RNA sequence: AUGGUAGGAUAGUGGCCUACCAUGGUUUCAACGGGUAACGGGGAAUAAGGGUUCGAUUCCGGAGAGGGAGCCUGAGAAACGG
C-alpha cells in the first residue's frame, strides 16, 4: 500500500522454494526407502510430510463445511429471485413497534 | 390535470388536500377548463351540498385573478342574462360545457356516478369511507379536500383516506386569501387550537404504547386546563387534536363549549407513570369527556328518553352522557379504551391549584346510570359490545351530513338497580324488530344481528327477576298461523315448496323467531339466522341476501329450508 | 429418486465426475422408510420380480429375547430412549436397528412367577434390573432391520450391556 | 351420514371418516361383481367427499388461503400431493426423497413450495418438478417464511438459526439460540416477532431488520409435574395476542400486556399440544382451537369454556382450516382423512355449497 | 476426500447415503492437465491357392422419442407396447 514493494499465487519477495523441496522431499522418500533396508534410516516420513502439512494448515478444510453441516456464505445460483421481495409489508409504521421493541408488552 | 389527461390511466385518481386559503373556486375552474380541452363529454360535479361549484363554474371560462365573488348578485346567480357562454353549432367546449350544462350530482348516487366518465368530487373526506369508495371507483375522478379548517376533518381522516387508497396526490399549504406566514393568523390558530399535531407527537400516535393494565386514568381541573401554562398548553393541544382526529366533524366553537360547560367534566387516561423522572409532561393515552344529566345543574339523553316513553324516574335520575371518549388515532388495536371504560365504570363504583389531579382524590356524584349517543358504526357497536352500553334509542331519520343514524346507548353503572332499563330494552327490542325495513331497509344485516344480540344481552343482564317471557300456547299458535299454513309448512318440510311459497309464511315466522317462544324450543343462531332475519325482518330479496352473505349459491335457500324444517319440528 | 450408484462418487485420485449414465431401474435407491410406534401397518414391495420386501411403517409389539435363560415372548412397546448413531431419531421415536426402547414386560414377569414362584423383592439375576421391574419399564434393543423385515425383534440388555448404556444415557 | 356431538348441542358432522368406507373402492375388481351381490342402500347413501384416499396420510397438511388448494405429504412412500377444491380430486401427485416432517408454501396457489424432511435438505419446488435441493447445517424440525424482508428461516436443536434470506441467493444471519430448544418456530404476520420452542419453556423474540433479540419469556405451570418443552407457538392476525402450548397439554393464551399469567387450560390427556389455530376470520370472535395427539378442542379464549370437541378414532398430528368456513382438515395416521364440518362454527365454503344442505336435515 | 463403527437403503459388499470420530489418501516409477472425423481402433473374423500388409466379415462412443418432473407393471425395462 505504501509502494515499497492481489494474486498471491505469485509473490516475488516471498521465498517459498517448496516446489523443488517437495521434489526433494519426494527425492527424500525415494532415497530413504532405498536406505531403510537393514534396520532404519534417518527420517523416512517423520517431519517431512508433516512439514508439508502444517504450512498449509494441515488441509485448511472443515468437515462440517464439507457436508453442509456448516453454514455456507456463498451465493446459490438458482435461488436468486423466485420469492422476490415486496413493498413495505409492515402494516404498522414500524416506529411504534420500536416502542414495542423497547418497551415490551411481555417485559 | 394535463398529465392525467395525457395518461391512459383508467383509475385516474387525483387527490387535492389543502389548508386555509386554497382558492377552490379557481382551482376547480382550472381543472374544469383542462377537462374541457382534453375530455370526452363533460365533468360530473359532486358535492355534499350546494357548495361553490357555481363559483367554480364562474372561474372556469370567465373569472380572472380578480374574482369579484358575490352571494346572490353575481352573474352565475342571475339566470335571466347572457353569460357569454351561449353555445351554438360548433366544436367549442367552453360554450357547450358551461352554466347551461352544469352536470351537478349528489355524492349519494353511486350507479349514475359509476356510469359517468369524468367527475369531480369536493370535500370527499366528509363522506363515509364506503361511500367514498363507491364514489371514487375506477373512473377518472378528481378529489378535493380541506384539512384543518372550519366544518372539516383532520389529517387522520385524510390519512384514513390515504389508507383506503394505495395514487396521484398533491398538497397545498400556502394561503391565497391572505399570505402564508401571517402572525395574527398564527396567533389566532394558537388561540383556537387550529394547529393539529397529534400525528406529529412522538408518543401518542399508534397502538405502540405501554400495557393497559398499568393505566393512569387520572383527572384534571377545568381551570387548570384553562390556565395558560406552557405544560398545560401542550397537553390541552394534544387533547384537542386527539378529539379532532377521532370525530369526523369538528365544530370550531366546540372547544369553548366544552370549556364553558359546568355540568361536563373530563378524565385523562395515561400510560404507566415513570417514577424515575416524574416531572416531564407525559402524553395521555386516552381522553374521556362526559356530562351529567338530571335535575341538578344538555339533556339529549333525557329528551330522547321522554320521547321514547313516559319515565319520569329515568328523567329525574342521575344519568351520565359521554360527550367524547377516544384514544390515539392509530391506537384502536391497543384496547386502552376498554380499560378506560372499565376505569370509568370503576370511577362510578369507587399561582394556581394543583395541575395533576389524582383519580382517587375526587368525590363522584351518586350517578344512576351512564351511557353515550354514537353513530351506527360497526366499530362503534364493537366498542359498545366490549362495554356494557346497551343501545335502546335509535334515530329513525339518519343525519344528512353524517350519513348514518344516531344510536343512544345506556348502561346502569351503579349498585342501585331500577329494572326500567331492562324493560325499555325489551321495548327497544320490539321497536327495532318492527323498524326493520319499515324505515331501516338499507342497513347492515350483521350489524342488525349485533344490535339484536345487544338487546338479548340486556335481556340476559342484571335485574332479571320477573321479566322472563313465556312460550306460545296452542291458542296463541292458532292465532299466529292457520292450519292450512301449517300444512303448507309441512310441504316446506317435504322441500317441494319454493322460496316464494315459503316466503309468504316467513313474515309471521320472523316475528316468532325474534320472540322467545321459538327460542325456548330451538336455537338456530348461526349465520342462517342472520339470513333468516334479513329475508323476513329486513325484507330483502334472495339475491340481495346472497350478495350480503357472500354465499351466492342455493345454500342460502337451503339454510332457510333448514330453519323452516326446524320450525316444523317445533310444532 | 435417490441414488445408490457407484459412479456418482469421486475416484481415489478424485476424478471429475465422468458422467457416463443416468439413473436406471437396477440402481433404484429406495426411500428411507422410517417408522413410528402405533397400530401395525404393512407395505408389500415387489423388487427383482419375486422378492417381496416388507416395509414396516407402524409397529406396536416385538419378539425380544432374554439371553440368560433363552426365552422370548410378545411385549407391548413403550418408547425409545437412546440410539447410538442418532439423537433426533430418538425424539422422532422411530425404531430402527440397535435402538434402545422401553417396554412393559409384564408377561416376562408372569413367566418368571410361572417358572420360579417368588416375587421380585417387592437361579438369580443381577441387581441392576431389579431397579425397574418395580417401575415396569424394561429396556431392550432392536436386532432385526425393520425396514425390510416387516418385523420388530431384539433382546433384553444383559449385564455389561446396561453398565455401558446407562453410562451413555448420562 | 353422521350426527356426533360432544353432548353440548353443537352438531359436529364428520365426513370421509374411518366409519364410512370408499363407496367407489374398486369399480372393476369389487363393485361390478358386488353390484348384484350387494344392493347396499347404506353404501349408496355413503357420499364420498373430494374423491381421493390417502394412506398413512401425513405428518403435514396445508391449505393455501388463495386458489382453494390443499397440500399433503404421504408416508407409504414419501409423497407430495396437490388437490383442487375447484376440481374436487387429485390435481397432482409426485414422489419425493424423504418424509416431509415440515412444509411451507408460497403465499399464492401452490406455485412454489418449501419442504423439510428427516434429512437436512430443503426442497424448493416450483411449478415443475424438484427445482432445487439444499443443505442445512443442523437437521430439520421446523421452518417458516416471511414475505416481508424475503427470508425463510430454519432451526433444529442447536445454537444458530439459519435465516434463508432468499434475496441475493445466500443464507445468512446465524441467530444465537439458547440451550438448543427451537422445536417449533412461529410468525407474527404483521410485525415479524420471532418465536422458538425451547425445551425449558422459553421463547425468543427477534427484530429481523435489526438482527437482534429483544427479550425472553418463561411459562410456569402451577402444578409443574415435570419441566416441559413448549411445543408450539402462534400469533393472532390482530398483532396483539400470543399463544403457547407445551408437551404437558397446557395451552396458554398470552394477552401481550406484560403479564406473567394467561388463559390457562389443560387437556384431558396432556400428551402434547400440536397446533393452535385462531378463528378471528369467522364470526363469534374469541374462539380458538388447540389439538393434542388424540383430541382437538375448540374453546372460548375469554370465557375459558369449551365450545366443542372432535374425537377421532385414530391419532392425528395436524389441523388445517380454510378461512371463512366451519371446515377442518386432519393428517391422521391411517388410510382415510378425518375432515369435519361444524355449521355453528361457520358456514360451508363455495365448493361445499351442498354439504351444508345434505347433513343439516338429512 | 480417506478410513473407523453404527444406522438407512440395496438382491447384495459397500462412504452408496446419513450420524459421530480419526485426520488423512495418489504421485519424479508422472498423480492432475493440454491432441485425436477414437467413418478410428478390435485376431472381431475367415481369408485373400500372390489384387505388396487384408479386396471383404463384424463389434463399434452415447442420448432420446416435442420438452423438463414423477409414477407404473414384467425372471425381462426407470418402456417410445403405459
Amino acid at each position: 500500500a505504501n509502494g515499497r514493494l492481489i494474486d498471491i499465487t505469485e509473490n516475488p519477495y516471498v521465498f517459498d522454494d517448496e516446489d523443488f523441496y517437495r521434489v526433494l522431499l519426494n527425492d527424500l522418500i525415494d532415497k530413504k526407502i532405498s536406505n531403510a533396508h537393514n534396520s532404519e534410516s534417518a527420517a523416512i516420513t517423520i517431519t517431512s510430510t508433516n512439514a508439508r502439512s502444517n504450512n498449509k494448515l494441515k488441509k485448511n478444510i472443515d468437515t462440517k463445511a464439507s457436508k453442509g453441516r456448516k453454514l455456507n456464505y456463498s451465493v446459490q445460483d438458482p435461488i436468486a429471485n423466485y420469492e422476490a421481495p415486496i413493498t413495505s409489508g409492515y402494516k404498522w409504521s414500524d416506529d411504534q413497534i420500536d416502542e414495542f421493541f423497547a418497551g415490551l408488552l411481555g417485559q | 390535470f394535463i398529465d392525467a389527461i395525457s395518461e391512459k390511466t383508467l383509475n385516474f385518481t387525483v387527490a387535492l388536500t389543502a389548508g386555509r386559503g386554497r382558492g377552490k373556486s379557481a382551482a376547480l375552474g382550472i381543472s374544469i377548463a383542462a377537462a374541457v380541452s382534453h375530455g370526452y363529454s363533460n365533468i360530473f360535479v359532486t358535492s355534499p351540498s350546494p357548495e361553490n361549484l357555481k363559483t367554480l363554474f364562474e372561474f372556469i371560462f370567465k373569472g380572472f385573478d380578480a374574482l369579484g365573488y358575490q352571494e346572490h348578485i353575481d352573474y352565475d346567480i342571475i339566470q335571466s342574462t347572457n353569460p357569454d357562454f351561449n353555445k351554438a353549432i360548433v366544436r367549442v367546449d367552453i360554450k357547450r360545457d358551461h352554466r347551461q350544462t352544469i352536470q351537478y350530482i349528489v355524492p349519494q348516487d353511486h350507479q349514475v356516478l359509476g356510469q359517468a366518465e369524468l367527475v369531480v368530487i369536493d370535500e370527499a373526506a366528509a363522506i363515509p369511507l364506503p361511500i367514498v369508495k363507491n364514489l371514487l371507483g375506477p373512473y377518472l375522478v378528481f378529489m378535493a379536500s380541506t384539512i384543518n379548517g372550519y366544518e372539516g376533518t383532520g389529517r387522520s381522516l385524510s390519512l384514513k383516506l390515504i389508507q383506503q387508497l394505495r395514487l396521484r396526490e398533491i398538497s397545498l399549504d400556502e394561503p391565497i386569501r391572505y399570505a402564508p406566514g401571517d402572525p395574527i393568523e398564527k396567533w389566532l390558530n394558537k388561540l383556537l387550537c387550529l394547529d393539529v399535531t397529534l400525528i406529529k407527537n412522538p408518543r401518542f400516535a399508534t397502538r405502540g404504547t405501554p400495557h393497559p393494565s398499568q393505566c393512569n386514568l387520572f383527572v384534571v381541573n377545568r381551570d387548570t386546563l384553562f390556565s395558560y401554562h406552557p405544560v398545560s398548553e401542550n397537553f390541552l393541544e394534544k387533547m384537542m387534536a386527539l378529539y379532532v382526529s377521532s370525530h369526523y366533524k369538528n365544530s370550531p366553537n366546540d372547544l369553548q363549549l366544552m370549556s364553558d360547560a359546568p355540568a361536563h367534566k373530563l378524565f385523562v387516561l395515561l400510560p404507566p407513570i415513570d417514577p424515575k423522572d416524574g416531572g416531564r409532561i407525559p402524553d395521555p393515552l386516552c381522553v374521556i369527556q362526559i356530562a351529567l344529566e338530571g335535575e341538578i345543574s344538555g339533556d339529549l339523553i333525557p329528551w330522547l328518553i321522554s320521547q321514547q316513553f313516559q319515565d319520569e324516574e329515568f328523567a329525574s335520575l342521575s344519568g351520565a352522557r359521554i360527550v367524547r371518549i377516544a384514544t390515539n388515532p392509530e391506537y384502536a388495536s391497543m384496547g386502552y379504551g376498554s380499560r378506560a371504560i372499565e376505569l370509568l365504570r370503576d370511577y362510578f363504583e369507587g399561582t394556581l391549584p394543583p395541575l395533576l389531579l389524582k383519580l382517587s382524590e375526587q368525590p363522584p356524584h351518586y350517578l344512576h346510570y351512564l351511557g353515550v349517543s354514537y353513530g351506527l358504526t360497526q366499530s362503534l357497536h364493537k366498542f359498545w359490545k366490549n362495554n356494557s352500553f346497551v343501545p335502546v334509542y335509535l334515530r329513525q331519520t339518519a343525519n344528512d351530513l353524517t350519513g348514518e343514524h344516531t344510536c343512544v346507548m345506556l348502561n346502569v353503572l351503579e349498585g342501585r338497580e331500577s329494572n326500567w332499563l331492562v324493560e325499555f330494552a325489551k321495548d327497544f327490542r320490539k321497536r327495532f324488530l318492527s323498524l326493520l325495513s319499515y324505515d331501516f331497509h338499507k342497513f347492515t344485516a350483521v350489524q342488525a344481528l349485533s344490535v339484536i344480540e345487544s338487546s338479548k344481552k340486556a335481556q340476559d343482564l342484571s335485574d332479571d327477576e320477573k321479566h322472563d317471557n313465556k312460550e306460545l300456547t296452542r291458542t296463541h299458535l292458532d292465532d299466529i298461523f292457520s292450519p292450512f299454513d301449517l300444512k303448507r309448512l309441512d310441504s316446506y318440510s317435504n322441500n317441494l315448496l319454493d322460496y316464494h311459497v315459503i316466503g309468504d309464511m316467513i313474515p309471521m315466522l320472523a316475528l316468532l323467531y325474534f320472540g322467545d317462544k321459538m327460542g325456548d324450543s330451538v336455537k338456530l343462531s348461526s349465520v342462517q339466522s342472520a339470513i333468516l332475519l334479513a329475508i323476513g325482518l329486513q325484507r330483502k330479496n334472495i339475491d340481495t341476501i346472497a350478495k350480503e352473505l357472500n354465499l351466492p349459491s342455493n345454500q342460502t335457500i337451503a339454510m332457510f329450508a333448514k330453519i323452516m324444517r326446524k320450525m316444523s319440528q317445533y310444532f | 429418486g435417490i441414488s445408490r450408484d457407484s459412479r456418482h462418487k469421486r475416484s481415489a485420485t478424485g476424478a471429475k465426475r465422468a458422467q457416463f449414465r443416468k439413473k436406471r431401474k437396477f440402481e433404484l435407491g429406495r426411500q428411507p422408510a422410517n417408522t413410528k410406534i402405533g397400530a401395525k401397518r404393512i407395505h408389500s414391495v415387489r423388487t427383482r420380480g419375486g422378492n417381496k420386501k416388507y416395509r414396516a411403517l407402524r409397529i406396536e409389539t416385538g419378539n425380544f429375547s432374554w439371553a440368560s435363560e433363552g426365552i422370548s415372548k410378545k411385549t407391548r412397546i413403550a418408547g425409545v430412549v437412546y440410539h447410538p448413531s442418532n439423537n433426533e431419531l430418538v425424539r422422532t421415536n422411530t425404531l430402527t436397528k440397535a435402538a434402545i426402547v422401553q417396554i412393559d414386560a409384564t408377561p416376562f414377569r408372569q413367566w418368571f412367577e410361572a417358572h420360579y414362584g417368588q416375587t421380585l423383592g417387592k437361579a438369580k439375576i443381577e441387581s441392576s434390573v431389579e431397579s425397574q421391574f418395580s417401575a415396569g419399564r424394561l429396556y431392550a434393543c432392536i436386532s432385526s432391520r425393520p425396514g425390510q423385515s416387516g418385523r420388530c425383534d431384539g433382546y433384553i440388555l444383559e449385564g455389561e450391556e446396561l453398565a455401558f448404556y446407562l453410562r451413555r444415557l448420562t | 351420514v353422521l350426527k356426533s356431538t360432544s353432548a353440548n348441542d353443537v352438531s359436529v358432522y364428520q365426513v370421509s371418516g374411518t366409519n364410512v368406507s370408499r363407496s367407489l373402492p374398486d369399480w372393476i375388481a369389487k363393485k361390478r361383481k358386488r353390484q348384484l351381490k350387494n344392493d347396499l342402500e347404506y353404501q349408496n347413501r355413503v357420499e364420498l367427499i373430494q374423491d381421493f384416499e390417502f394412506s398413512e396420510a401425513s405428518n403435514k397438511i396445508k391449505v393455501s388461503r388463495d386458489g382453494q388448494y390443499c397440500m399433503a405429504t404421504g408416508t407409504y412412500k414419501p409423497q407430495i400431493h396437490v388437490y383442487d377444491f375447484a376440481n374436487l380430486s387429485l390435481k397432482f401427485d409426485r414422489h419425493t426423497d424423504a418424509e416431509n416432517v415440515d412444509f411451507t408454501i408460497l403465499s399464492d396457489d401452490w406455485t412454489k413450495s418449501v419442504h423439510l424432511q428427516n434429512d437436512r435438505s430443503i426442497q424448493f419446488q416450483n411449478k415443475g418438478g424438484l427445482h432445487y435441493t439444499t443443505r442445512i447445517p443442523k437437521f430439520g424440525r421446523s421452518l417458516v417464511y416471511n414475505k416481508v424482508n424475503c427470508d425463510l428461516y430454519v432451526g433444529a436443536s442447536g445454537n444458530e438459526l439459519y435465516r434463508l434470506n432468499l434475496e441475493k441467493g445466500r443464507f445468512l444471519n446465524p441467530f444465537k439460540l439458547d440451550t438448543e430448544g427451537v422445536n417449533h418456530v412461529s410468525i407474527n404476520e404483521v410485525n415479524g416477532l420471532l418465536a422458538a420452542g425451547t425445551e425449558t419453556n422459553v421463547v425468543e423474540f427477534w427484530d429481523p431488520r435489526s438482527r437482534s433479540r429483544v427479550s425472553k419469556l418463561y411459562l410456569e405451570n402451577n402444578i409443574d409435574n415435570r419441566p416441559f418443552q413448549v411445543t408450539t407457538t402462534s400469533f393472532r392476525n390482530d398483532g396483539l395476542t400470543f399463544a403457547c402450548g407445551t408437551s404437558n397439554g397446557y395451552s396458554y393464551i398470552y394477552d401481550l400486556r406484560t403479564s406473567e399469567p394467561s388463559i390457562i387450560k389443560d387437556q384431558g390427556y396432556g400428551f402434547d399440544i400440536k397446533k393452535i389455530i385462531w378463528l378471528d376470520n369467522v364470526g363469534t370472535e374469541n374462539k380458538i382451537v388447540t389439538c393434542d395427539k388424540r383430541i382437538a378442542k375448540i374453546w372460548d379464549r375469554l370465557d375459558g369454556k369449551a365450545y366443542a370437541s372432535m374425537e377421532p378414532s385414530v391419532d392425528i398430528n395436524d389441523i388445517e382450516h380454510v378461512p371463512g368456513t366451519g371446515m377442518f382438515f386432519t393428517a391422521n395416521e391411517s388410510i382415510p382423512m378425518h375432515t369435519y364440518y361444524i355449521p355453528s362454527l361457520g358456514p360451508s365454503p363455495r365448493w361445499c355449497s351442498f354439504l351444508d344442505s345434505i347433513t343439516e336435515e338429512l
